[PDB]
């Protein structure tokens, strides 16, 4: 797998509420969560 | 900025200064074009082979229409007050009536 | 002398080398061809070997970043408007009612 | 870097003018409340004289 980093601080990555819910990467939603996951696909690689 | 009613303008960045307009009670807006010019872009490790492909698809995303898309998805359709009459009323040079009621 | 003269001249300065301003003897840009699949203009001078750098507004895309590694962009373009300037019509009937 | 995925700029940021609805006696905005008042002392005085 990748790691990948991001900040929290901004409109771009945001914590999605009911984050218990959720877990890792699902619960975090954005519109930079969105690029990550469009560029992963394309690429094609797990991160 | 929304206390001084007119006598203080804050200088931001595009990106902070429509969010902050739409997603947020439009009490303010933003007027007037950029004054520099800038650009954000996702970085990789000095010597990494998950720049080339990376930078393909990127280009690609913003060739297809795909950046406008979620930029006017999260920026316009999720604004806190909306567009409310999204088409820009006129300013009517004739007198109102409310003036001489 | 225009913008990419003065660009391309402090471009040199920042990056000490001799340089030649040559012209494309096509004028054209990238396009790929649709039966021989060779390009033209200065995308097609860059790949066959005839110029060493392109100073010129070259809007970067998929089909010419496969082939020549472009920069940062000096400027951004965008698909505007263009109007005749408002001026004030002639005023027909009925306009005391303003 | 990859090549830039958003543009941006310095902007400006004003408050938005609201509508700023005139209020209900706006057409006695020109002559101040003190005029308006010495014109109608002034109009019952001068008929009082006339009659
Ligand atoms: O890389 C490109 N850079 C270009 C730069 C310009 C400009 F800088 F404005 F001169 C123009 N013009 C705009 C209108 O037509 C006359 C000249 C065309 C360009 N094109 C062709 P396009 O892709 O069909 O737009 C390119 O391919
Ligand atoms: C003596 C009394 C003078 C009263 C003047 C009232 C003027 C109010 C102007 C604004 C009205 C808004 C409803
Ligand atoms: C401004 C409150 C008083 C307005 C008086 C208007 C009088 C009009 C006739 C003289
Ligand atoms: C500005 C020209 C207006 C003409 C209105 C004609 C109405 C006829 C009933
Ligand atoms: C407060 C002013 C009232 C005026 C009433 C009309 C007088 C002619």
């Amino acid at each position: 797998t990748y790691i990948v980093t991001t900040i929290l601080e901004d409109p771009y990555v945001m914590l999605k509420k009911n984050a218990n819910q959720f877990e890792g990467n699902d619960r975090y939603e954005g519109y930079c969560v969105e690029l990550a996951a469009e560029i992963a696909k394309h690429v094609g690689y797990s991160y | 900025v929304r206390k001084s009613k007119g006598k203080y303008a804050y200088l931001l960045e595009s990106t902070m200064n429509e969010y902050i307009e739409q997603r947020k009670p439009c009490d303010t807006m933003k007027v007037g074009g950029n004054l520099d010019s800038k650009g954000y872009g996702i970085a990789t490790p000095k010597g990494s082979a998950l720049r080339g492909p990376v930078n393909l698809a990127v280009l690609k995303l913003s060739e297809q229409g795909v950046l406008d898309k979620l930029k006017s998805k999260w920026w316009y359709d999720k604004g806190e007050c909306g567009s409310k009459d999204s088409g820009s009323k006129d300013k009517t040079s004739a007198l109102s009536l409310s003036n001489v009621a | 002398e225009g913008y990419c003269v003065d660009l391309a001249a402090e471009i040199a300065k920042h990056c000490g080398f001799k340089y030649k301003l040559t012209i494309v003897g096509d004028g054209k840009y990238g396009a790929r061809d649709a039966d021989t699949k060779i390009w033209n203009g200065m995308v097609g001078e860059l790949v066959y070997g005839k110029a060493d750098i392109a100073i010129a507004p070259l809007t970067i895309t998929l089909v010419r970043e496969e082939v020549i590694d472009f920069s940062k962009p000096f400027m951004s373009l965008g698909i505007s408007i263009m109007i005749k300037k408002p001026q004030k019509s002639k005023p027909g009937v009925f306009s005391f009612l303003d | 870097f990859s090549k830039p995925f958003m543009s941006l700029g310095i902007s400006i940021m004003i408050k938005k003018p609201q509508k700023s609805k005139p209020g209900v006696f706006s057409f006695l905005d020109p002559l101040a409340y003190e005029i308006w008042m010495c014109i109608v002392f002034a109009y019952i005085g001068v008929s009082v004289v006339l009659f």
